[PDB]
Order: C-alpha cells, then structure tokens, then sequence
RNA sequence: GGACCUGGCGGUGCUUCAUAUCCCUCUAGAGGAGCCUGUUCUGUAAUCGAUAAACCCCGAUCAACCUCACCACCUCUUGCUCAGCCUAUAUACCGCCAUCUUCAGCAAACCCUGAUGAAGGCUACAAAGUAAGCGCAAGUACCCACGUAAAGACGUUAGGUCAAGGUGUAGCCCAUGAGGUGGCAAGAAAUGGGCUACAUUUUCUACCCCAGAAACGAUAGCCCUUAUGAAAUAAGGGUCGAAGGUGGAUUUAG
C-alpha cells in the first residue's frame, strides 16, 4: 500500500488539518505547494540551493517558535523578497511573539543575504479539517 | 547534521514500536545561560548574561524538578480489591452515565460480576478478541438488573453493560427492607439456586455475586447455597428471576382470603397480623391437611438430623 | 439558523465591498461578475473547480438543514411522522388517492432529485415504486390537475443535433468556389480546399496525389468520399499537410475533403456520407508505455 | 477501446443507400457512428476475402509487402491462364478461365473443411471428437492451411508469387496439398465417428 | 468427553459466470544457437541486501581509481563532529513499499434477537436493523462522458530494507572507530531475462517503397586508430567469416 503522506485513519479521533489531510496525488490537484520558489521550472540555475535553504528554514522556524506554529510555513520568494508567512497559534505573549519575528527577520538576513519578512497570522486553536 | 535531525514526534513513533518530553523547559533558557531581554527575564532594557553560580543553582533546580515529576508518575494508585486482588468481581464501577434524556443515576451503583476475553475466528485477522462482560446495578431499595457488554475494549465494554442494566432494571420486594419474603429454589437452566429467608443479623451468607447483588438490592440477611453448573450468567439470571417472582405476605393474604400473621419465638405465642385481605375474610378455615404433601431436600434433612458433617460448612467468616 | 442569517448579512456586505474594490461600486454586482472579481484578486491554478476559492450566497454554499418537526408540545407536525419518510409516505400516499378518485370518476426525475425535493433520504426501491405509481396515473386517463404534478415530477431532456455542420461556400479566388476545411488523424494535420468544378486534381504540399502518394492504399483513401457521392471528376482540391505518416497523412486528408465536399453535396447524402463514416475523427491514438511494463498494454516475461 | 459503446459501425455500401427498415434508417440518422478503417473501400474492384488474406499475409505491419505479394501473384494468375488460353484449341479454350478472382474465390470454396476436430478431455486421455465447425473457422482454417503450405520452408529459392500461385491453380483444379489436408481431415474425423457421442454441444 | 459459534478448507453440490482467462480457439515469442547481463556453484586474501507467486539488466536512472562498506600492508589517538561505528537484531521500529487488489469491504455509536452463550441481524406485495467515518464509486491528468493513468481502506504474509536516512536494545572505543597505498568483479559447469539470427515477405546499393544485383549469420576473438580519463570502458576501421537448418515437454504476452 501507498504510505506516503497519507495519515491513516485511526478510530474516528484524530484532528487533522486541510494539508495533513490531503495524500500526494492531490498535490497541485485539490493542496497546492507549500513553498513558491522559482527555480522548477523549466529553465533556471540556482533550484538545488534554494531547496537546501527550504528545509533549513522550515526546521529553523519550527524549532525557534516552539510549539507554536499551528501548521507549516509558506515560503513564499518573489524578488529578493523571501517571506515567511505563518499560521501560529495563540498561546504566548505578543511580546515574546515579536521577539521571535525580530530575531528571525534579521537572522534570516543575515544568513541567506536578502530582505526577509515574517507575516505571522495568530489563530486560537491547531484547525481541523476532518476527524480521522 | 541539523539538516538530517528530525521532529521528536517521529522519533518517538520508532522508539515505542507501538504500530507494529519536552514540556519543563522556558522559551530562552541556554546552557550558556546569555538570559536575554525578551525571554526569561522581562522587557528593564540590557542585555546580560548570569554568572557559574546562578546557572548551577538553576540547572541543579530544574534537575530536582525532573526527578520530583519522576515521582508523580511513579507513585502508586490504590485500586479497592473485588474478590481478591487482579479480579474484576467486587469492583465498583460509578454511577452510571447521566442519560442524554436530561436524566441523572446517582444513587445508583454499578458493579462488576464477570470479565472473559472471549474470541472468534476472522477470514483475514484469526483470533480477534472482544471482551464481554456482565455488570449489575442497584440502588439498596428494590430496583437492580444485570447486563451485558461487550466491545473490543474493556472500557467500552463496561459502559455499555452498566447504560443498559440501568434500563434493564428489576424490581425486588422485601419483606422489612432487610430479607426475603419466604425460602426460594429454583433451577435456571442447570444452575440450582436455594435462599432462605433468614432472621436480622444473619448477614449475607451467600456466593460472593449474590452478595454484591444483594448488597445493590439491599437484603441484608439471606442463605443461599448454588449448585450444579456455576456459570455466572446464569446464577445473576436466575436469582434476578426467583426475587422478582416472589410472592409477598399481602398478595398471599389477597389470594386466601385470609389473616397472615407471624410467630417469632424471640417474643413469644402473641399472634403479630402481617397482612389482613383488603376484600373479603373467608370464613371456611384452612384444610389441615395432614401428612402434607412435599418435595423435601435431602440436605435440609441432613442437617436437621445432624448427619452432615462438613468441615467447610459453618466457618467463621469476615462480615457479610 | 442565525447561522444562516448573519452569513446572509456578512455575503451581502462582502459583495458590496467587492465592486468597491473593483469598480462596479453601483448596487447590481453580477454573480458572474463575482466569480470574475475573484478568480483575479486570488489566481486559482487547481486543478478542482471546487479546490479554487468561492463566494456566493450562504444559500448555496451551506446545505439544506430540515426544519424541526415538532413543536414545544412534543406533538410532531406531519401526521406520517413516525414512519420517519413524511414527505415520501405522504408523497405516495397523495398519488394512491388521486389514481383512486380518478378511477371513481371514469425523462423522469432521478433519484437524487427527488430527494434533494423531499429532503430525504430515499432507496431505491422506495424510487422505483414512486415511478411505477406515477407512470400508473400518466397510463391512466388523469386530469390537468395530476397532469401538473406528473410535469413538475418530470424534467428537461436535452436532445442533441447529429446534422453535420455544414461549411459556407467562399465564393473567392478570382471568381472560383471553394471550402476550406480541415482534418486530423495521428498527429497529422491537413487543411484542405476544395472548388465546385475542377474534374480533378490534388495539390498535396505542392505535388499532385500520385507523387505525394505512391501507395495505391493511400490513393484509395483520397478516392474514398468521390466514389461513395458519385462526384469523381467533377471537382478539384489544394491541401496543405503537416506532420503523421505515410497513412496518417492520407487518412487526415480523406477527412478534410469530406468536411469540405459537404458544401457541395446535398444534406440528404451529407448525413448518407456521415453514416458512411467518413465525417467523424478517429479517435485511435497512440497509447503510453508505463513503469514496469514492456509496452502500453504489453508486459514482461513470467508474472504467474 | 477509443469509441464509447454508443458509437456505431459504418456500413459501406452503395445499393443500400438508394431508395420495414425505415425506423432502421431514422434511427440510424439518430446514433452516432464511428470511423470507417483504411483497408475498406466504396470501390467495387475490392473483395473482401481478398483484403483479409492480404491481411493475415501480413508480416509486422507491412501491408505495402503484403499487397505487394499478393498483386504480384494474382497478375502471375493472370499469366499462366492467359498463355493458356493462347496455346489452347476450339474447345478448350472456352473451358479454360482466366478472373484472378473467381479463381482464388473458387480454390478457396474447395479447400474449405466441413468437418473439424476437437480435444475433448474424458477419463484422463485426451479424444479427437468430430464436430460441426462454423462457416467462419471454416473459412479462416482454408485461409490459413494456404499460407502456411506457402511458408512450409520445402519450397527453398521460390517467390511468394511463385508459390501462390502454382498452389492457388492447383487448389483451382482441386489438386495438392491443401486439398490433401481437407482430405485427411476429413479421414480422421471418419476413423473418429463413434467418438462424436463426447460432444455435449 | 458431549453439543455448539465463527472462520478456513473440501480430488464439496446446484446455478450463473470468467474472455486475454478457464477451455476450444487467434498472433508473436521463450525453452534449441551465439552474445550481453543478473543469479547459483566452484574459486579468490577478498563486501552486504533481494532469494515461489511478491528474487533473478533486483538496491545500480549503473563498481578502471573514486564508488567502497571487501581484502592486504602501514599508520592515527579527544578523532570533519560536546566523537564515532555500513557493529548485532527488519523477530523493537519510524520511514517507503510488495502482495491479495485484474478485491469490495473495514466500521465508531446505538438497538434488537439468542431463557441477557460464543455469536447473529435477510424478504420493497418486506419478518430488526439504524448508522457518522475510511475504501470502491464520484471528482481530477492526458485527446472526449471512451480508454489509459492515478487511486484501492481494514488487515494478511513477524513478506522487503538497522545499508537511504533517522533510530530502541545490546556491544566496541587500542577498535568493531580514522586515514593512506595496492589488489578483489575467473569459469570443469548451470540457470533467469533480454539482444541478434538460422535468410527468399531475404541480403547489399540507390531511393527512402514502380530499380539493379545476390541467392545466409558475431553488438564475439585478434590488430589498428579515436573519444574520455592522471591511469583503457566506449567508438570507428581492418581482419575474420564460428556454432547455426526456426527449437521436445513445458511456457509467456497480448
Ligand atoms: C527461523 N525462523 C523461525 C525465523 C526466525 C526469525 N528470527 C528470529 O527468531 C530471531 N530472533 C532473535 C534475533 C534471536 C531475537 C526470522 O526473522 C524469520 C524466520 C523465518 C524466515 C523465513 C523467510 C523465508 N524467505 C527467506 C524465503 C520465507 O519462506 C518467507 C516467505 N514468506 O517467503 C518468510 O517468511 C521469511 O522471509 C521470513 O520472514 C523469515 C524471518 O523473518
Ligand atoms: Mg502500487
Ligand atoms: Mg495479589
Ligand atoms: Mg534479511
Ligand atoms: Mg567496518
Ligand atoms: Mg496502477
Ligand atoms: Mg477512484
Ligand atoms: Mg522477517
């Protein structure tokens, strides 16, 4: 059987959000990409390095806003412009969430040398789509 | 290599091997110990870095807390034992779930009689277990009844048994709240089932199940002795049908058409009216038919002539 | 619901603000024009046409939630309550009394459509015995009145038209007459012309039938539609052709000048030629090899 | 398949579109109908039994060699029985007949089995059981013994034309070995004429 | 021991079917020859893993050195690393799959039946079943609504990989870890899969199907040159000019 990225079903308990959801078939047919890089398509150079810094960034943020990101980042890159953009949930204090945002908008800089911007977008609990 | 790390909830997943631990930490504390100004300490506005004693005394702290919350997992729960230790039979289950009815069951005590992991054979799986079990419900004032659940867990299993038998209920007469109105035998399938009814103060000196029953039905002294098969689901099934289908002094006196009345020899030859018929008295007394005509019990006779000798018979027993 | 009702409110001001951000700030924002305005604002780029964004009115998005059945008396509504099927039983019921009274006095929907009119769930026997009670009352000699209840049962059909559609005539050129058709059969393509009158001559990427074609198969195929309307000799063609093979390319050309000569020859003969099967595409394509075979339909060696 | 089973079979066929079956015709005018193949033609020098012996001559697609083996032999045909009518006399040439098709029409009526046999499985051993054989297998099985005693490997340097045509004479004049194989065919199902009692069709 | 419940089986009955599968049938092959490439066995100082279906041009969309974990010899000790280990266990696992599946079932929660047993729950002119959820279906990709793709749950087979990586358990840290240098990939034999043939619908040449001529077969072996590379496997030419006469049982695919 197909065990890709296809949470199986449990008892009828188990929260699960729209992208968890959705298997590897419906990748651009019902999901869509979570990461809008340029590089794949049809010609270009620097595609390899652009993913090696993805993973980076997605473990990065998920270990620097711990416990906190509701579902994974948007790694949006249109110019110069690498963006962030984020679901987290709404338990710490805004004072420490902006910390972290000023942290990483400027250790990002400073590490892929361009602007980097994080849009957080707080919401109360982790969503659920379907209970499997 | 950071880039060949992973997310703890993976790594626990292969750890278990249950498909065939990070809470006591604060968002900035380092082993360097650089306690910055927007984590740990608040936002008076320098940067600052603690010293080898304060970092000592913290992690030394944190340390204790860890095996303090080592502790709290392992104590020991106090589980009430039923029947004897790693046995279901004397458990207490709770009150039975509130119903969706807007209805409540809170003088209601529900309790274990018989726990079997019962199996059946599946075309892809093989032995697929189900635990069936058989709960009863009382409240100590008449209304009590059995059933049984079963699931493929044991909490399930219980709660189904215990939501059914409080709507499959009896209702058990007693004759002073304390015993039965008369003696009782009675065979369910091949399960023979003897109680007497029994002075106060005589204590429940029955089958371990028929007490608890009767402890959820509240008679409080009986004799009962059970014999031939000792299956439980028929032991529950026959005395719950030989104490509904008793027959009460009144009826008795309403059927005759005469007095009922009782001769304790603790107060002496004075006559004490139980139940009077509420219609008519006959006047044609009673066939004294003697020599009556009766099915006596082998063991009964025994017993009054003193010829049954038992060494297991009347032991000094715990109470009820 | 409030639901309902504040989503209703919350649409309403929404597609307000949305021909503010646009330009249609005047009151009558189409829904079309809604789909418009969003489809912009958010580029979709999935492949669901239910996976894109949306917004209509909470009327369609939401489904249809049933109303309570019984007051704050107990003391449900419908009399058929209990059977737990009211508006089927009830349904069925009324259509037992009128084929009753009627016989005193002397396509069809689906099963999904009726239950989206009776807000039930249905099986479909429970379908099968509505439809044979009311082709009974149709059958039967009813009145207007169970005739506009056998008309709102039945719905729409939808019949198609399997004329071949014919090409004008382009009086052009100097003063000729030609149609300029087209045809396509593995992965060749020919757009072919055709004049009235001619006696006969190709012209196929410049050089006549019997130099483009050296294969009597292939000049066959060209003769094909002359010798089925009996018009040999009687006009002439010009085609331009790209890609395919040495029979591809014959059959996309007998397509074309078929699709051409329909002009020229009567609609009588047009639909003849059509049930000669000489005015439809073929659809047999190459297939794809896939992973782990030896072929498109062919396998390895040993598997049992 | 690439047609929707709503897709319908062309017919070809000139003395039915000129004019019971009228609600045929309507609703004919009402189905779709699907694409008509390559090898069929609206001419009338076409036989059909021709065209399917061209294509089960074929060899991996090449129906260009097939045609071409097979025009080649029916002109060589057309040779012999025409040097025959020349060295003829009187009489006998008005006996002799020279249509390329009838004659391969004809040798191949009088190749063509009636009866056949089947392997009919009953106590273990396996029986040859006479049968009555469809006009279809019976044709196709005259169709396929002549080319197959065409590409017997006995006849060495010799051309295809060469072969099927001095086979097809012969067949023609009810002599060789396609007629010998109908013969002993026919010999066997008669040593097996009990044996038909296996049948259950 | 008696009697059952459920499932599996039956060289188990009746009925209805399979359709490229069940047979009769249809087309092209394997099995026979040579070559290529895996595997077994033998060999070597010389990895490991797959091993009926569901291993056998399989990890490899790929080993002259490197790869590389193998072997030989010689060296290194806080070692690219708050070390490491391709050490052992796939019968601790995550991960990603095979298989049934070229299936349609898996089911929370209730309810009833069985004297309240394992269990079972069918009749549309209807006798207790109701059902959220997953799966088929539906919707999508490619050229259509067709076909082909994708998809196919629960579980089965402790089926495949600690060697992709991560990793529990047990082990090593003078070692089982680290580096350098040179070799390991040969056939008395056997077998799996392919490629090319045994020619005449063929062979060579033009042409890319209207000719001339013949009347066969190594992508092996030896020699020459070239490509790439520090260092030759590949490529072209030369040479030669094998066995081979369309392959039994069985079998494959459509
Ligand atoms: C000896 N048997 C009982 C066995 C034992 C173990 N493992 C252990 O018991 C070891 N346990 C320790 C390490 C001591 C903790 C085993 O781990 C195994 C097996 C059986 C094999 C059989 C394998 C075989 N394969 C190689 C062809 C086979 O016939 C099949 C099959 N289905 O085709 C198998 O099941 C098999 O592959 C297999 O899985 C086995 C084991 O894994
Ligand atoms: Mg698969
Ligand atoms: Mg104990
Ligand atoms: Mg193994
Ligand atoms: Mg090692
Ligand atoms: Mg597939
Ligand atoms: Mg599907
Ligand atoms: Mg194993």
């Amino acid at each position: 059987k197909n065990r890709a990225a296809r949470v199986r079903v449990s008892k009828g308990d188990k929260p699960v959000t729209y992208e968890e959801a959705h298997a590897p078939h419906y990748i651009a047919h019902r999901k869509g990409w979570l990461s809008l890089h340029t590089g794949n398509l049809d010609g270009e150079d620097h595609a390899a390095e652009r993913t090696v810094e993805d993973v980076f960034l997605r473990k990065f943020m998920w270990g620097t806003f711990p416990g906190c990101l509701a579902d994974q980042l948007v790694l949006k890159r249109r110019g110069n412009q690498l963006e962030i953009c984020a679901v987290v949930l709404r338990q710490l204090s805004p004072h420490k969430y902006y910390f972290l945002v000023g942290y990483s908008e400027t250790l990002l800089s400073y590490f892929y040398k361009c602007p980097v911007r994080l849009h957080l977008q707080t919401v109360p609990s982790k969503v659920v789509y379907k209970y499997l | 290599s950071f880039f060949t790390k992973l997310t703890a909830d993976e790594l626990w997943k292969g750890a278990l091997a249950e498909t065939g631990l990070n809470r006591g930490q604060i968002i900035g504390e380092g082993r360097y110990g650089f306690l910055w100004p927007g984590l740990n300490v608040p936002l008076v506005q320098t940067i600052a870095q603690r010293s080898k004693e304060e970092q000592e005394k913290v992690e030394a702290d944190m340390i204790q807390q860890r095996e303090e919350w080592d502790r709290k997992k392992k104590m020991k729960v106090k589980r009430e034992r039923g029947w004897s230790g790693n046995s279901w039979g004397g458990i207490s289950l709770g009150p039975p779930d509130p119903g969706p009815c807007g209805e409540t069951y809170e003088d209601f005590d529900t309790r274990i009689l018989e726990v079997r992991n019962v199996f059946t054979m599946t075309a892809k799986e093989g032995r697929k277990k189900s635990i069936r079990v058989l709960v009863a419900v009382g409240n100590g004032k008449g209304a009590a009844g059995f059933s049984i659940g079963k699931a493929t867990d044991r909490m399930d299993a219980f709660r189904k048994a215990k939501n059914r038998a409080v709507h499959h209920l009896h209702y058990i007469e007693r004759y002073e709240d304390h015993t039965i109105f008369h003696d009782i035998s009675l065979r369910f399938k091949r399960t023979h089932i003897k109680m007497k009814k029994q002075p106060k103060g005589y204590g429940l000196r029955c089958h371990r199940a028929i007490i608890t029953i009767c402890r959820l039905i509240g008679i409080k002294d009986m004799y009962a002795k059970v014999s031939g098969s000792i299956n439980m689901l028929s032991l529950t099934q026959g005395l719950f049908r030989g104490l509904s289908r008793q027959e009460t002094h009144q009826q008795l006196a309403d059927k005759k058409g005469l007095h009922v009345v009782e001769i304790r020899e603790e107060c002496g030859p004075l006559p004490i009216v139980v139940a009077s018929p509420r219609g008519p008295l006959r006047k044609d007394p009673e066939p004294e038919d003697e020599v009556p005509d009766v099915k006596l019990d082998w063991e009964d006779v025994k017993t009054a002539q003193g010829m049954k000798r038992s060494v297991w018979s009347n032991l000094k027993r715990a109470a009820t | 619901e409030d639901f309902i009702k504040k989503q209703i409110e919350e649409f309403n001001i929404g597609k307000r603000h949305l021909a503010n951000m646009m330009g249609e700030d005047p009151e009558t924002f189409t829904q079309e024009d809604i789909d418009r305005a969003i489809a912009y604002l958010f580029p979709s780029g999935l492949f669901e046409k239910r996976a894109r964004p949306v917004m209509k009115h909470p009327e369609q998005i939401f489904p249809r939630q049933r109303a309570i059945q019984w007051g704050e008396d107990g003391r449900p509504f419908h009399y058929l309550f209990y059977t737990g099927k009211q508006s089927y039983y009830s349904l069925m019921h009324d259509v037992y009394g009128m084929l009753l009274n009627l016989e005193k006095h002397q396509r069809w929907l689906i099963k999904e459509e009726l239950e989206e009119m009776l807000v039930e769930k249905l099986s479909d026997l429970d379908y099968m015995q509505f439809i044979r009670l009311l082709e009974k009352l149709l059958t039967s000699q009813c009145g207007a009145a169970e005739e506009e209840f056998v008309q709102r049962f039945r719905r729409s059909v939808t019949l198609e038209s399997k004329k071949q559609l014919i090409e004008p005539v382009q009086y052009d050129e100097q003063g000729m007459a030609f149609s300029k058709s087209e045809g396509k059969r593995k992965t060749a393509k020919a757009e072919a012309i055709v004049y009235k009158h001619g006696s006969g001559r190709i012209k196929v990427n410049g050089i006549d039938y019997q130099l483009y074609f050296p294969i009597t198969q292939d000049r066959e195929q060209l003769m094909f539609p002359f010798h089925f309307v009996d018009r040999l000799g009687k006009h002439d063609v010009t085609c331009t052709v790209s890609g395919g093979g040495r029979s591809a390319q014959a059959g996309a050309i007998r397509l074309a000048m078929a699709k051409a000569l329909c002009s020229f020859v009567t609609e009588d003969e047009v639909e003849w030629m059509r049930q000669a099967g000489l005015l439809t595409t073929d659809p047999r394509v190459r297939e794809r090899k896939k992973p782990g075979q030896e072929g498109a339909r062919r396998k390895f060696t040993w598997k049992k | 398949s690439r047609y929707s089973p709503e897709f319908k079979d062309p017919l070809i066929d000139k003395e039915y579109y000129r004019k019971e079956e009228k609600y045929v015709r309507e609703l004919k005018k009402t189905q779709l109908i699907k694409a008509a193949p390559a090898g069929k033609t609206s001419s009338v020098f076409e036989d059909p039994v021709i065209s399917k012996f061209t294509n089960m001559m074929m060899i991996g697609g090449n129906k260009v060699l097939a045609r071409s083996l097979m025009i080649q032999t029916l002109e060589a045909v057309k040779r012999k029985q025409f040097e025959k009518y020349h060295a003829a006399s009187a009489e006998e040439q008005a006996t002799i007949e020279r249509n390329p098709y009838t004659i391969f029409h004809q040798a191949l009526k009088n190749c063509e089995p009636m009866i056949g046999l089947v392997p009919i499985l009953k106590g273990g051993r396996f029986y040859q059981v006479p049968v009555p054989l469809p006009d279809r297998r019976r044709r196709f099985l005259a169709m396929k013994w002549m080319i197959t005693e065409c590409r017997d490997k006995k006849h060495q340097r010799t051309l295809m034309p060469e072969k099927l045509s001095h086979k097809l004479l012969e067949a023609f004049h009810n002599q060789g070995p396609v007629i010998k194989r109908k013969h002993d065919l026919h010999k066997m199902a008669e040593a097996n004429r009990a044996l038909a009692h296996y049948r259950w069709w």
